[PDB]
């Protein structure tokens, strides 16, 4: 089996600029090498066969070169289009085995999140459970942390965070951060906070309700 | 012209077998070298199979030997991959393309399959109420199986819309939430509805976010 390393895992980088992803094989494998790229959500497309060459489509200043176990693909200069994930893959021998992909995402600068705090509605409360969701909305980049407090005492294990892909707009991220509690346990506790913390933030931001308002 | 629809995905029991199929057209089928593919929900591509043109040669990944097996039919210009004694680490989008100079020359939108003990459930939606720019939406919570959609006002509220991954919870069920962002002078002019639809349990919901 020839197994496929690409480096770096991920990277950022601006508009206009080049970068450069390396893939290295187990074994010899010649020139026997394509690449493929995915956006989030999508199906792939094939864009390198055999080391060096540009599939049907594929635009300049796209290139890939190398040979026996040294690969490259080098993209001359970063478009929108451009910002996905990017796979090498070895067919010289079966099984043919993909590397673990590198994404590449767009750099821009710090934008700090605009945060909302969400009690559960009267709906969900009629029903058995209760879920308070804090949302952060549209910042750079992509770390942050957010910590629970009910009654000023930290929770922990018990909340769930879900994060968006880079936007294709603005290239910012945003992020829900869901506490999940019985509507008993919800219920015996009265002040409700998430706090943020984000580099954008001068001061860790907290937004907070009392149950009955 | 090249297109390439693969189908037959679904949700199945550990043990369970299902048979995709993908059908292909704009290209000489026949001349080819035909693969599938897979993507599990968080991970990269995985090659599956590959069949000759002439059906005469067959490769596994082999974690898939004996339990897989993937034909053609030129008669059909379809591919086909058998899958038997499903595991739930098979759950994958599934997709299907040629070999020309390079493998998987072109890919078709793929066919999700999820092996799980779990039952279907549609979700339940709940509104999430704004109380500058607001900022509302709605809590898409407990169903199963991948894949539900949400919109807002029918596709006509498209920027600022935030739709997160969904998480699998510890009970086994899926939750997300979608938000919207929109400017507070407009609170009142503009009604907000999220427009959600689970087609494995077929439920659809919709629902108005207020006040």
């Amino acid at each position: 089996d020839i197994q496929m390393t690409q480096s770096p895992s991920s990277l950022s980088a601006s508009v206009g600029d080049r970068v450069t992803i390396t893939c290295k094989a187990s074994q010899n494998v010649r020139t026997v090498v394509a690449w493929y790229q995915q956006k989030p959500g999508k199906a792939p497309k094939t864009l390198i066969y055999l080391a060096s060459n540009r599939h049907t489509g594929v635009p300049s200043r796209f290139s890939g070169s190398g040979s026996g176990t040294d690969f490259t693909l080098t993209i001359s200069s970063l478009q929108p289009e451009d910002f996905a994930t990017y796979f090498c893959l070895q067919h010289w021998s079966y099984p043919l085995t993909f590397g673990q992909g590198t994404k590449v995402e767009i750099k821009r600068t710090v934008a700090a999140p605009s945060v909302f705090i969400f009690p559960p509605s009267d709906e969900q409360l009629k029903s058995g459970t209760a879920s308070v969701v804090c949302l952060l909305n549209n910042f750079y980049p992509r770390e942050a942390k957010v910590q629970w407090k009910v009654d000023n005492a930290l929770q922990s294990g018990n909340s769930q965070e879900s994060v968006t892909e880079q936007d294709s707009k603005d290239s910012t991220y945003s992020l829900s951060s869901t506490l999940t509690l019985s509507k008993a346990d919800y219920e015996k506790h009265k002040v409700y906070a998430c706090e943020v913390t984000h580099q954008g933030l001068s001061s860790p931001v907290t937004k907070s309700f009392n149950r009955g308002e | 012209e090249v297109q390439l629809v693969e189908s037959g995905g679904g949700l199945v029991q550990p043990g369970g077998s299902l048979r995709l199929s993908c059908a292909a057209s704009g290209f000489a089928f026949s001349t080819y070298d035909m693969s599938w593919v897979r993507q599990a929900p968080g991970k990269g591509l995985e090659w599956v199979a590959t069949i000759s043109s002439g059906g005469s040669y067959t490769y596994y990944l082999d974690s898939v030997k004996g339990r897989f097996t993937i034909s053609r039919d030129s008669s059909k210009n379809t591919l086909y991959l058998q899958m038997n004694s499903l595991r739930a680490e098979d759950t994958a989008v599934y997709y299907c393309a040629p070999t020309t100079v390079v493998p998987f020359a072109y890919w078709g939108q793929g066919t999700l399959v999820t092996v799980s003990s779990a039952s279907t459930k549609g979700p339940s939606v709940f509104p999430l109420a704004p109380s500058g720019t607001a900022a509302l939406g709605c809590l898409v919570k407990d169903y199963f199986p991948e894949p539900v959609t949400v919109s807002w006002n029918s596709g006509a509220l498209t920027s600022g819309v935030h739709t997160f991954p969904a998480v699998l919870q510890s009970s086994g069920l899926y939750s997300l939430s979608s938000v919207v962002t929109v400017p507070s002078s407009s609170l009142g002019t503009q009604t907000y509805i999220c427009n959600v639809n689970h087609k494995p349990s077929n439920t659809k919901v919709d629902k108005k976010v207020e006040p």
